[PDB]
RNA sequence: UAUCGAGAGGU
């Protein structure tokens, strides 16, 4: 009831992306916008604007609640027949709807920090979920399979102005967690900026129109084509280059790559326009010296935000029209590539059974501080982990650059090197409490095993891709290790949030002060000068 | 009438409970009781087995998909799928409407969903037949 | 050389031992041994290793500031109710925790 | 009726909300005709693993085009490329590919589209059951501060730990404001020898 | 006011034919809540027709 | 419930083609050859008629209610 | 009822009805009854015994 | 300069060829057939009694999906424009609907051609609920067993899909062009070889497959787009195509008209 | 009225990478250590290796939006075959007499590599470069 | 007494951003109540418009008040600290 | 609960027009139009049509948002012309080319009869 | 427009 407590001008409901809005703002229905208020005082500015709400009345948006007297009286327009005939004065207060552009603090839970309450701009909507641009996700951890976010309304000028001027999303684009961005470019515009920038990407000119008009920011004059004859053709690099401001400067170099880069890697832009380069999450990420920290830094956080919704607004028509998709068939490696992976996990597991003869005729050797039996299992460890590592690099490299996963993999959109593995190759070793399965049944894993039995398929090596399928054997070991995930995830959240909790009751009162000391509520001294610098 | 109860009392199946299973060697389908000769890459890969030269099997499983309960049925191919996903499925299949009974028009229930035209799934299982999946989708 | 277990004191006088660089995993050690200020330099490692090793970076300042309030008593107080709440702090603060 | 916000899934944990809904002309269409009742998202799928979705859409785009519930109980001899063989024989891309076209040029996609029949479930979360606002309303009589619950036109609980996110923000107006003027504040009378709420306080 | 949770047909608009009930009629603009989906809209009161003792009648009821 | 009137995805009238099905089937023709017959060619259409399940049926057992 | 704590909770549950699965799968759960408190992990692995 | 070449026709389907247009007429015409054409279609259920198992709104939904003969629904007016009060003989067609099982056995199957036309914008084809045959009985609406009634009055307006998916008077529309990818819109996935693992359209016969010698032809554009348009029946194919020019045409009309007025 | 020009054999043609653009390289036929390294566009301008090519490069084709041309006006392209226009982003004064000037068009590269005597007038912001035949 | 003299000043001569969030929110407050506006209004009305013009041109009437952990206090008037 | 009549996509409000256009000037001779109650189907229509004149130097347009049934263009035209004459000019072009192919399957369809 | 509990769920 006193450090956490229930609060008015509060709502709640499902949430849902949107494309086509700024980073900064969040659509809110229609009736939540008509439940919640703004107590505006009424002056010469507004009173016209005010008593205009007030015909509306607290039905019809934008509309009002209440009229407040300078005694404190209330008017519940719900039930005052003559509205029309309300005189409002100077100094009384209109409680009308919330309307476009409002602040608002908007929450997801759990609150792990300071950008996971942000202030956005109202825009009143249609349908029933809040809306968020896609590159504030991150920062809130949310999505949109069932999550929930919260939204609360400052009540007075000064509540307000600290909501724009303190905790605005863009003053939030970086963190001092890390010195470096918390928000980014994510999923559809990352996986398509990469395929719009890729050397060979030619846009004809009807439609490098539409993409140009698509950019708020675009000065409306249309840059010569990379090719003129014998037709005009624009690159992608070049029209993601109008979504950059001017004076922006960025070079990266990848493996060493020259200026000439012949693999069309690193990053060289100049002048906000891109010389060389495939765009992708090395670029536009949240990582530190990127691009979007650079803009903050060079630009302000208002151009800065702007950017995202420019990179979005480009990317994703460019990628409507061009498409993406995913099949079974970007699963399936071809029939050499199979008896590549087939035949080294094939002699993987022969070196197990050496193991095993030597293990037991008391020839393998002891690693210091390690029983036999440890150096026994770790020996078989990195042999099986090691076979489904290689047979993973078989089936990467034979994944043709079209291949969808690798481009998703490739621009960093979702996906990572182990998925290809085991969707296409090899699933792997099973792990339990670090170690392989263990002899649940009196020695052995499954009553389908003889007893003392350290083979691979005994303890939980799943042999088969998830292509493949696995084997009712496989399935279980599987399944055991697969449990012990959500038991991990269910037990240490609560680990970790007292952990939290008690940093912050240690740490709460620490300020600093306009000496440049860091001190507690007791003026004592923790630091002489804030991080010594 | 000779069903279930008649192969139980005739010798050809029993029962085991966790106990008298730690004595038992089971074979996972009737094919794995005899050696063989594949090299098919499209199907998937069996143990090898290869730790005891001859196995003395004294049970076979009836079906392995039988190890699954109600809810993990429902799954078309469970055997694909990262096993995490397997469990969220197991969950939401619980909050699917469909039709609960036949007779929901008799009852007053607190609360009650009904799916306008369910629809049996094109891809089923066959522990499904048991469950009535295809009869209340 | 690494070793399981610790006695910083006894092998710090072991003749080949640099006594001038031997460390120990154990910062209540360290405060004994060789002081509050080495504690300080210890207790930050020790964190750095932990956030660090799945590649994680945090800000020096954020640590810094933690390592500073655990030693700024002259003794390692714990992110405990019996470290946090053993302070001059008022009443109604610490029966917030 | 279903709408943006509700929620749905296939039965292999592959959950998701609606986002906006198309009518028939503006959705992509194969050169059949045939336009897709719901479009998921390509980075739903490769780093769950979830396999079993795209064998389920294959062996049901079969059975659908033959006339027959296909069979995807585990553990047997089915294999995607049996699938994708009766696939081919029926006049399709074995793998599931169609070439579509966008809706609002008619230009052909650059890319094809796995496209195909998947079991899909309603799912017992809507959002119109759970969308939920408040300005003022009821107390608790104890302590005067808003109730619990949607149900009863409560307000949300603002916890610890946004309060330490207003802290680190230092916005003390607003969390100030938060607290007080939109919970349970109070004016009381203090007595300023001892201190004491046992001030007899007449107004009029 | 005399047609409040009176049954209503509107005559104009797009909800022509439809069929509701005055739920708030404070003055010119009512509040009809409409039968045929779960919603109370907003109408001007020349749009309605009441039902009376003789067939549907305009506000002169 | 009972057979849909049209498609879901492309609006092809199948809600006069269920007695027609369910006879094909007394025949003997099997499920694919009589969607065939009914000319019902793209597979979102035989989806409807091939997966619907006649749940009225049940619902009318229950000895109606006045 | 005089000792309803001591006594075991939610042995009884109303009966589940969304679904039909959901119907099944209710009449077939069973339950181990350690708590909560005491995190541990063992008695909530998938044991080998379990297939 | 627009070419035409019809390769089919009869009653809810015409397949033709339209030639020397641009893409986007040949897709503004695509849509216009589906979502703005309009046709008729019950639009108001008066439920007088309904003493079967299925609900209300249920029955209300299919009798909505009922297709009705919409010929002459062009010179017919829509209800929000027509100055009468409720709806009338001049923007709207009445159908009524009464089904009852008498015997104590058996089950009674209500058709939708058990609606009866009642009243009409005489002397217009406009209301009847389409047929294949004469001995068809149509879309099945309902069944009843003993003592179990259906009686209904449905008013039927003139309106277009954009507003429900009932009022199209197409299904699918089948659409295709470039059969052999000469122009490169679309980058096709392939394993091995993608000419072996993709089908042929079935209008590669009409076009030339490429040379194996012959030079990409970068000025070329889609010009020859095949196109199906399937029909519910409430309009014939060839009304459906008729009608959706002439649509597309009052639309850019509107537009030329107040770019006129704004002078 | 143009700052560089003359003929390049073919050495090299990369494809490999791209379905729509290949990588050259070409050595003036009157001048080695005078190489070209340039991106081109498949489709637009195939080329084949030993292919001869005349190459200019100028800063203007007259003899700031653009607009699709009018058939009344001329320019430098109507007499070549292939035209980029792109952006200098490095004129590197090496030793000896190794200079090089790198250009981007829209991410279509070229290195030409050569004396100062011949590329002392390409130091520019922007250049067309003209292929004929 | 707790007073620190302009002449001893050693506090930051620039606007803190939380000493610009409370002043713009503070006098966006008074300009509601009808205080005296320093700065011409001419379109933008809105009262935190019209403290954010205020304050462009040095014209906010406040001063802060900064205490020092020993509790002395230095008055630094908006008219003279620097905004970025 | 929020959703609006589906009736807004197509019927026009009477205090909201049509067409309304504004200029550009951040370049010579280019006008904003903005269409209320209109679609894809209308705006690229248009869109192409106008951008093979010779006299059209820059046409486009956008659906800014999917749920609200409007849609904004961008047209320049050379000095010549004057953009909302280009405009006039494209739907009587347009209106003919229909005309034409109206004509032409009606004569097909009764030769196919 | 109650209070105290319990159970099942959502991210
Ligand atoms: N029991 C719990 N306690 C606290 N927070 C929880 C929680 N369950 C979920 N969350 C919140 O919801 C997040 C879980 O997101 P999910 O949708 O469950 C998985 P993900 O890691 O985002 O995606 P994946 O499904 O691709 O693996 C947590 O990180 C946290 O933000
Ligand atoms: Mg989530
Ligand atoms: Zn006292
Ligand atoms: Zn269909
Ligand atoms: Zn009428």
């Amino acid at each position: 009831n006193l450090m956490g407590k229930r609060v008015d001008f509060s709502a709640r409901t499902v949430i849902s992306g949107d494309p086509n809005l700024e980073l900064d703002q969040v659509g809110v229905p229609i009736s939540i916008a008509k439940t919640l208020s703004y107590p505006e005082t009424v002056t010469q500015y507004n009173i016209h604007r005010l008593t205009e709400y007030v015909r509306n009345g607290p039905n019809e948006h934008p509309g009002a609640k209440y009229v407040i007297r300078d005694n404190g009286d209330r008017i519940d327009l719900r039930y005052h027949k003559r509205a029309g005939d309300i005189v409002l004065q100077y100094g009384w207060k209109v409680e009308r709807h919330l309307m476009d552009d409002d602040p608002v603090l908007f929450n997801r839970q759990p609150s792990l920090h300071k950008m996971s309450m942000m202030a956005h701009r109202v825009k009143v909507m249609p349908y029933s979920t809040f809306r968020l641009n896609l590159s504030v996700t991150s920062p809130y951890n949310a999505d949109f399979d069932g999550d929930e976010m919260n939204l609360h309304v400052p009540q007075s000028e000064e509540t307000r102005a600290e909501l724009s001027q303190l905790c605005a999303v863009p003053l939030q684009i970086v963190s001092p967690q890390s010195n470096k961005p918390v928000m980014g470019i994510v999923q559809d515009t990352l996986c398509g900026v990469r395929k719009m920038t890729l050397r060979d990407t030619f846009i004809e000119y009807e439609q490098v129109m539409n993409m140009l008009f698509w950019v708020p920011s675009w000065d409306g004059v249309v840059p010569q084509p990379a090719i003129l004859k014998p037709k005009p053709l624009w690159t992608g690099k070049q029209l993601l280059s109008i979504a950059i401001p001017s004076g922006i400067h960025l070079q990266r170099t990848d493996g060493g790559n020259s200026l000439l880069s012949p693999k069309d890697n690193g990053m060289l832009i100049v002048d906000g326009k891109v010389m060389f380069g495939v765009v992708d999450k090395k670029t536009v990420g949240s990582g530190g010296g990127g691009l979007i920290h650079t803009v903050m830094r060079e630009k302000g956080p208002k151009i800065c935000a702007e950017l995202f919704g420019n990179i979005q607004k480009v990317v994703n028509y460019w990628l409507l029209h061009n498409g993406f998709s995913i099949g079974i068939g970007d699963a399936i490696a071809d029939a050499s590539t199979m008896k590549e992976i087939t035949h080294a996990i094939s002699s993987a597991k022969e070196q197990v059974q050496e193991i095993i003869y030597k293990a037991q005729h008391n020839e393998l050797e002891l690693k210091p501080g390690m029983t036999l039996r440890e150096s026994f299992e770790g020996e078989v460890s990195r042999t099986l982990n090691d076979a489904r590592d290689s047979a993973g690099r078989s089936a990467e490299m034979n994944l043709k650059d079209l291949n969808n996963v690798k481009q998703m993999v490739s621009a960093g959109s979702k996906g990572s090197f182990i998925n290809i593995a085991q969707m296409s190759a090899c699933v792997g070793q099973q792990m339990v409490e670090g170690k392989r399965i263990a002899f649940g049944f009196a020695d052995r894993s499954l009553p389908h095993f003889t007893k003392d039995d350290f083979s691979p398929e005994s303890k939980g090596f799943v042999e088969n891709s998830y292509l493949r399928g696995l084997t009712p054997q496989e399935f279980f070991f599987h399944a055991m290790a697969g449990r012990e995930g959500l038991i991990d995830t269910a037990v240490k959240t609560a680990e970790t949030g007292y952990i939290q909790r008690r940093l912050v009751k240690a740490l709460e009162d620490i300020m600093v002060h306009y000496d440049g000391t860091t001190r507690n509520s007791l003026g004592d001294i923790i630091q002489f000068l804030y991080g010594e610098d | 009438v000779y069903g279930w109860s008649s192969l139980v009392t005739s010798g050809v199946i029993e029962y085991v409970d966790g106990e008298e299973e730690e004595t038992i060697m089971i074979a996972m389908t009737p094919e794995d009781l005899q050696t063989r000769s594949l090299n098919d890459t499209a199907k998937r890969i069996k143990p090898e087995m290869s730790t005891s030269s001859h196995h003395t099997f004294t049970h076979c499983e009836i079906h392995p998909s039988m190890i699954l309960g109600v809810a993990a049925s429902i799954i078309p191919f469970p055997d694909h799928n990262q096993s995490p996903r397997n469990t969220y499925q197991s969950a939401m299949g619980k909050q699917a409407m469909g039709v609960f009974l036949t007779n929901y028009n008799v009852r007053m229930d607190t609360m009650a969903n009904i799916l306008y035209y369910p629809q049996k799934p094109l891809a089923k299982t066959q522990a499904m037949e048991y469950l009535k999946f295809r009869e209340l989708p | 050389l690494e070793t399981d277990g610790i006695n910083l004191a006894e092998v710090m006088a072991v003749p080949g031992v640099d006594s001038s660089r031997t460390y120990s995993n154990s910062f209540v050690e360290i405060l004994s041994v060789l002081g509050i200020e080495a504690t300080r330099s210890s207790l930050y490692k020790e964190i750095l290793n932990v956030i660090a090793f799945d590649g994680s970076y945090v800000n020096y300042r954020h640590m810094a500031l933690l390592v500073d309030v655990m030693t700024s008593r002259g003794y390692l107080m714990a992110i405990t109710r019996h470290g946090i709440n053993r302070a001059d702090t008022g009443a109604l603060m610490r029966c917030s925790f | 009726v279903p709408q943006i916000g509700d929620k749905f899934a296939s039965r292999h944990g592959q959950k998701g909300t609606i986002g906006v809904t198309y009518r028939h002309e503006d959705m992509p269409f194969s050169a059949e005709g045939i336009v897709p009742d719901l479009i998921i998202n390509p980075h739903a799928i490769p780093s769950r693993m979830t396999v079993a979705h795209l064998i389920e859409c294959l062996l049901s785009k079969v059975g659908s085009i033959r006339g027959y519930e296909g069979d995807a109980t585990p553990f047997t001899d089915l294999t995607v490329d049996a699938v994708s063989n009766l696939l081919r024989d029926n006049g399709y891309q074995s793998r599931g590919f169609e070439v579509m076209y966008n809706g609002h040029t008619g230009k052909k996609l650059m890319a094809q589209v796995f496209f195909g029949p998947t079991y899909y479930q309603r799912l017992r979360h809507m959002v119109d059951d759970k969308i939920h606002a408040r300005a003022r309303g009821p107390v608790q009589v104890l302590t005067r501060q808003p109730v619990e619950g949607r149900s009863r036109d409560g307000g949300l609980r603002f916890g610890e730990m946004e309060r330490d996110c207003m802290i680190a923000h230092g916005a003390a107006g607003f969390l100030k404001e938060r607290l007080m003027e939109a919970s349970d504040a109070f004016r009381v009378h203090v007595c300023g020898i001892c201190g004491l709420m046992s001030v007899i306080a007449n107004l009029k | 006011d005399p047609t409040l949770n009176k049954t209503v047909k509107i005559r104009q608009g797009g909800y022509k034919g439809k069929i509701g009930i005055v739920k708030e009629a404070n003055g010119d603009r009512f509040r009809v809540e409409l039968h045929n989906p779960n919603k109370t809209i907003p109408i001007p009161c020349s749009f309605l027709l009441i039902e009376s003792t003789h067939g549907w009648v305009p506000y002169e009821d | 419930m009972i057979i849909p009137v049209r498609c879901f995805s492309c609006g092809k009238v199948v809600g006069d083609k269920w007695d027609a099905y369910l006879r094909l089937l007394e025949e003997g023709k099997q499920e694919g050859d009589a969607l065939d017959e009914l000319k019902l060619k793209r597979y979102c259409c035989r989806r409807m008629v091939l997966t619907h399940v006649d749940l009225i049926e049940k619902f009318l057992r229950y000895n109606p209610l006045e | 009822q005089k000792k309803a704590m001591s006594s075991r909770a939610g042995v009884s549950q109303v009966l589940n009805r969304y679904t039909y699965s959901s119907t099944l799968s209710h009449l077939r759960r069973t339950n181990t009854p350690i708590g909560r408190d005491g995190k541990l992990a063992k008695p909530r692995q998938l044991h080998n015994t379990h297939w | 300069e627009p070419k035409v070449n019809i390769i089919n026709a009869q009653d809810d389907e015409v397949e033709l060829m339209l030639s020397d247009v641009n893409l986007s007429l040949a897709n503004s015409l695509r849509r216009t057939m589906l979502a703005e054409v309009p046709t008729l279609a019950i639009d108001l259920v008066e439920i007088k009694m309904n003493t079967s198992v299925l609900a209300d709104e249920f029955i209300s939904h299919r009798l909505g999906l009922i297709p009705l003969v919409s010929e002459d629904v062009e010179e017919m007016k829509y209800s929000r424009d027509c100055t009468c009060e409720d709806y009338c003989d001049e923007c709207s067609v009445v159908l009524e609907l009464s089904a009852r099982h008498e015997g104590e056995e058996g089950t009674t199957d209500v058709y939708s051609s058990s609606l009866i036309k009642v009243s009409g914008p005489g002397n217009l084809n406009v209301g009847e609920p389409v047929r294949r045959d004469d001995y068809d009985q149509g879309i099945l609406l309902c069944k009843l067993r003993n003592h179990q009634e259906l009686n209904i009055r449905c008013i039927a307006k003139k309106g277009i899909a954009k507003e429900h998916a009932k009022w199209s008077p197409c299904s699918a529309i089948a659409f295709e062009y470039d059969p052999h990818n000469k122009l490169k819109h679309t980058d096709f996935w392939f394993e091995v070889d993608a000419k072996k693992e993709w089908p042929d359209s079935k209008y590669a016969t009409w076009e030339e497959p490429p040379k194996p010698g012959e030079v990409f032809d970068y000025k070329a554009k889609p010009n020859r787009f095949y196109m199906t348009v399937e029909t519910t029946g409430s309009l014939k194919a060839n009304q459906v195509f008729s009608r959706g020019i002439k649509t597309l045409q009052e639309k850019l009309a509107n537009v030329l008209f107040e770019l006129e007025n704004s002078r | 009225s143009a700052l560089f020009d003359d003929i390049f054999t073919v050495q090299t043609v990369d494809n490999g990478r791209y379905n729509k653009v290949s990588r050259i390289i070409g050595i003036s036929t009157t001048n080695s250590a005078i190489k070209l390294t340039l991106d081109i566009n498949n489709e637009m301008f195939p080329v084949s290796q030993d292919d001869s090519l005349t190459v200019t490069l100028a800063n203007s084709l007259s003899l700031k939006s653009w607009r699709p041309p009018k058939p009344t006006d001329k320019s430098l392209a109507d007499d070549y075959d292939y035209v980029m226009f792109g952006t200098v982003y490095k004129f590197e004064e090496g030793d000896e007499d190794k200079i090089k000037v790198y250009v981007s068009f829209g991410g279509l590269l070229m290195c030409l590599e050569g004396g100062y005597k011949s590329l002392a007038s390409l130091k520019q912001d922007n250049l067309y470069i003209l292929i004929r035949r | 007494e707790l007073a620190i003299l302009k002449e001893e000043r050693t506090t930051t001569p620039y606007l803190t951003k939380y000493e610009r969030a409370r002043i713009l929110g503070t006098r966006a407050l008074q300009i509601s109540m009808n205080a005296p506006v320093l700065v011409d209004i001419e379109g933008e009305t809105d009262p935190l418009q019209i403290a954010m013009k205020e304050l462009s041109q040095r014209k906010i009437p406040l001063v802060i008040r900064r205490y020092l952990p020993d509790g002395s206090y230095e008055d630094w008037g908006c008219d003279e600290l620097i905004v970025d | 609960m929020n959703a609006p009549d589906r009736f807004e996509l197509f019927i026009l409000p009477d205090d909201v027009p049509k067409l309304k256009i504004t200029p550009d000037s951040r370049v010579p001779n280019c006008i904003i139009i903005k269409f209320e109650r209109e679609d894809h189907t209308l705006a690229n229509l248009l869109r192409e049509e106008l951008a093979l004149y010779p006299d059209v130097t820059f046409v486009a347009y956008k659906v800014e948002h999917p749920l609200f049934a409007n849609f904004v263009m961008r047209l320049q035209t050379e000095e010549g012309t004057r953009p909302k004459q280009a405009l006039e000019r494209a739907c009587a072009s347009i209106i003919n080319k229909l005309k034409t192919l109206d004509h032409k399957f009606n004569e097909e369809w009764n030769i196919k009869n």
